[PDB]
């Protein structure tokens, strides 16, 4: 997953020493982009300030622009920090604050500072007005290379989850059609959930395909 | 107190209009094209008197009006638009000394531009945005490349030739894009290698995502 | 027999053998989900209270979340979660979540703060989750559920050989005809959901009442 996070880390380290504003690092739920963007955000040495998606929409109205202009006030006044948001009428006001944001980033050029690192857990719905260099431009899907990378990030993300030493990775790597490694991680979650009633304390090989055919 | 910026020859009307606008502007008051549909009761009149009343409280201001062709009809969809046009007539042609106020109007084609609104006074000076000339691209490159640091070797023909269909704001953000790309390695000087690489790659990203 | 183990292995086992789940692999399980017709609802939870090992826990119903003079429900869920903090990860039971689920901003404070406390790992996120409701039309828990909760199953419907347990807990009716046989009531009515058997006691029991 270095081919998609390398551009992010470089893009957020270069202003401290224009950087891309919107990078879409997406994938199925349970991918681990928060623990890898935090495992690398700790290596960026900057201030790790957390922010979520539904935090903009609140009980009162007009709070989205309050948290956007407030996060851009603490970020505009403070040093270059790390803000990672996830799970990106009210939407008309979000488009007013968005077109105003890119009107201050396209009509003006003061944003030599922190950016908006956005990440979505599903790309079934995509606004056609999100296509620009300042908008979500780098849309990198799951890595096309072989299973090895999936076993590496899945093993690092699953260090506490043992594996029976009879696995070729070719059957599970081949059966997954139009699938990603996060869905296989959920397959490992369900397989480990039924591993209690299976009676075997060690996750077997057939439980992987049993989970694939179970949840997907 | 008005200006018209149309781009019939093709794309670049908002890029060059927002390039000169990006060069000089005033207090920020944007009119989004989604705040006039008014799906509920058509009470947009008090919203126009309210926003422009704030434009009366603040003496200096520039009001951007982009993509006016959809609200430039010469059903009930156009009746509220013409109502906002009557509020504009009674708003700037009313009994008020609104001389310091300024506005900018942009469109796509000079054929359905409300020839009643095309009367002098309503839009004093209009600039016909044509296709980007190579001499205005070399000039805009020589005036947008001044304050940015560069190396002793200068070759502008690669930046003029490798950039097509761009305006002052595009070539501005792409040349400064290459300046930041070359300052990533915190070097005081900027060799034109990063100019060619970042202008080529980012220029291709703008040609692909130029919608 | 199957479902009672699928819900018993998460209410009894996680407290009796904590090391078996830490060394068992993925993690100790979270809980189950009981949704559907009421039938014999809240009876198996009272059985789980009767099967308590050391200290009985405190129950929480869905009606307490909605009250007059809004603002007390947040301090109520935070004070019972604080009691869970003081009672070394005490058991928290939620009954009739449909009274607040399925999204009234004054209720959005209590239910969105409730989600912010369940999905939030501040007090604790792994003790015991369990929801007993009536209608599955709760959209918000259905979309925010896979975040932390899991193991969705039926309410009571057992397999063909599993009904005899819920009939051994439904043996507490008036009488069939005499004290000769329990199995005469327990095995002479198969293929009946855990609420359809409540329709067999209500309607077949009403037929035993209306039989002069």
């Amino acid at each position: 997953l270095d081919k998609q996070i390398q551009e992010l880390v470089e893009a957020i380290v270069l202003p401290m020493n224009q950087p891309p504003k919107g990078v879409l690092m997406y994938g199925p739920p349970g991918t681990g982009k928060t623990l890898l963007a935090r495992a690398c955000a700790a290596q960026t040495k900057a201030t790790f300030l957390k922010l979520a998606g539904p935090q903009l929409v609140q009980m009162f109205i007009g709070d989205g622009a309050k948290l956007v202009r407030d996060a851009f006030a603490l970020a505009k006044e403070k040093a270059p920090s790390i803000i990672f948001i996830d799970e990106l009428a009210g939407d008309r006001e979000v488009q007013r604050t968005m077109l105003e944001l890119l009107n201050q980033l396209d009509g003006f050029q003061p944003n030599t500072q922190v950016k908006v690192i956005a990440a979505t857990n599903r790309v079934d719905i995509l606004d056609p007005a999100l296509l620009r260099s300042g908008r979500l431009d780098r849309k990198i899907e799951f890595p096309m290379p072989n299973e090895e990378a999936r076993a590496r990030i899945m093993q690092i993300h699953s260090r506490k989850m043992n594996v029976s030493p009879d696995v070729n990775y070719e059957e599970l790597a081949r059966c997954t059609d139009d699938f990603n490694g996060a869905q296989c991680k959920a397959v490992c979650v369900e397989a480990g959930m039924i591993a209690l009633r299976r009676g075997a304390t060690e996750l077997t090989h057939e439980d992987y395909m049993e989970g694939i055919l179970e949840v997907q | 107190k008005g200006c018209l910026l149309y781009g019939p020859p093709g794309t670049g009307k908002t890029l060059l209009a927002r390039a000169v606008a990006s060069q000089l502007d005033c207090n920020f008051l944007k009119v989004v094209s989604s705040s006039i549909v008014d799906k509920y009761i058509g009470e947009s009149a008090r919203l126009i008197r309210e926003m422009f009343n704030y434009a009366r409280d603040h003496q200096p201001c520039i009001i951007f009006m982009d993509e006016i062709d959809a609200i430039g009809g010469r059903t009930s969809a156009d009746r509220e638009i013409q109502r906002t046009l009557m509020e504009l007539l009674n708003q700037m042609d009313g009994f008020d000394t609104l001389h310091r106020v300024k506005m900018i109007m942009a469109t796509n084609r000079p054929d359905t531009l409300d020839p009643a609104l095309l009367r002098p006074g309503r839009l004093d000076r209009k600039i016909h945005i044509d296709l980007p000339n190579e001499q205005a691209r070399l000039d805009i490159l020589k005036i947008h490349a001044g304050p940015i640091t560069k190396h002793g070797e200068i070759d502008y023909e690669a930046i003029v030739k490798l950039s097509d269909g761009f305006n002052g704001a595009d070539l501005r953000n792409v040349c400064t894009e290459a300046g930041m790309f070359a300052i990533r390695a915190d070097h005081d000087f900027v060799v034109q290698e990063d100019f060619m690489k970042a202008v080529r790659k980012v220029a291709d990203s703008k040609k692909l995502e130029s919608k | 027999k199957e479902q009672i183990e699928k819900l018993r292995e998460v209410v009894e086992t996680p407290l009796l053998h904590p090391e078996r789940f830490v060394n068992l692999g993925i993690e100790p399980p979270k809980g189950v989900l009981l949704f559907g017709p009421p039938g014999t609802g809240k009876t198996l939870c009272a059985r789980a209270v009767a099967n308590r090992t050391d200290a009985c826990f405190i129950r929480v119903i869905g009606s307490e979340l909605v009250q007059k003079y809004v603002g007390e429900g947040a301090r109520m869920v935070r004070e019972l979660f604080e009691m869970a903090r003081t009672k070394k990860a005490c058991l928290i039971f939620f009954d009739e979540i449909d009274a607040i689920g399925g999204a009234d901003n004054e209720v959005q404070r209590t239910m969105l703060e409730l989600i912010n406390q369940l999905d939030g790992f501040d007090p604790r996120g792994n003790i015991k989750v369990l929801m007993a409701t009536n209608r599955p039309d709760t959209l918000d828990p259905a979309l925010m559920r896979p975040g932390r909760l899991d193991r969705k199953i039926e309410f009571s419907l057992p397999d063909l050989e599993g009904r005899t347990h819920i009939f051994k807990i439904h043996a507490r009716s008036m009488s069939v005809e005499r004290d000769i046989r329990f199995e005469l009531l327990a095995r002479l009515c198969p293929n009946s959901t855990g609420a359809e058997i409540r329709s067999v006691c209500t309607e077949a029991g009403m037929f035993a009442i209306r039989a002069r």
